[PDB]
């Protein structure tokens, strides 16, 4: 389905507008909770646009 | 003024404020609304984090600015 | 020589330079070339950051070296 999904990520995507979305989804079905997901993000677990 | 504080759930909160106002005053008046403790409450403007220890003309936040409410849990 | 510089945003562009040539100099170019401020432009090489009173051959950097260039955003 990922309808909850893509709607939890999506939430998260207006927060952070300089963040993967791809990662966002990532992180949504390990934590499955956007207390945690968003703040992961702040912590560094997310990775950055780095350019390489 | 009055800004526009959207929560993780898709709740929109409106609070008057000034420009003068400190960040640190503004997740009070949320916990003054809400109850959500200031010290669990990040505040991220455009992907940037506001310090606490701050006032809304140091990050150039005007009215009906949308503030972003991040949540943190550090258990492990 | 030649080198490439490469931003956040993917884009990587190539620059004429020497092995004499300063990083404060170098900088300047993309500035010049970018519009992007000296000041918010952090170069790293190989994870470690160059200084500016510095020259390419100091961090013995070949040529078709690839550059990042970190932006530093500051009350914005």
């Amino acid at each position: 389905s990922n309808s909850q999904l893509n709607a939890m990520a999506h939430q998260i995507q207006e927060m952070f507008p300089q963040v993967p979305y791809h990662l966002v989804l990532q992180d949504l079905q390990l934590t499955r909770s956007v207390e945690i997901t968003t703040d992961n993000i702040l912590e560094g677990r997310i990775q950055v646009p780095f350019p390489t | 003024m009055q800004i526009f504080v959207k929560t993780l759930t898709g709740k929109t909160i409106t609070l008057e404020v000034e420009p003068s106002d400190t960040i640190e005053n503004v997740k009070a008046k949320i916990q003054d609304k809400e109850g959500i403790p200031p010290d669990q409450q990040r505040l991220i403007f455009a992907g940037k984090q506001l310090e606490d220890g701050r006032t809304l003309s140091d990050y150039n936040i005007q009215k009906e600015s949308t503030l972003h409410l991040v949540l943190r849990l550090r258990g492990g």
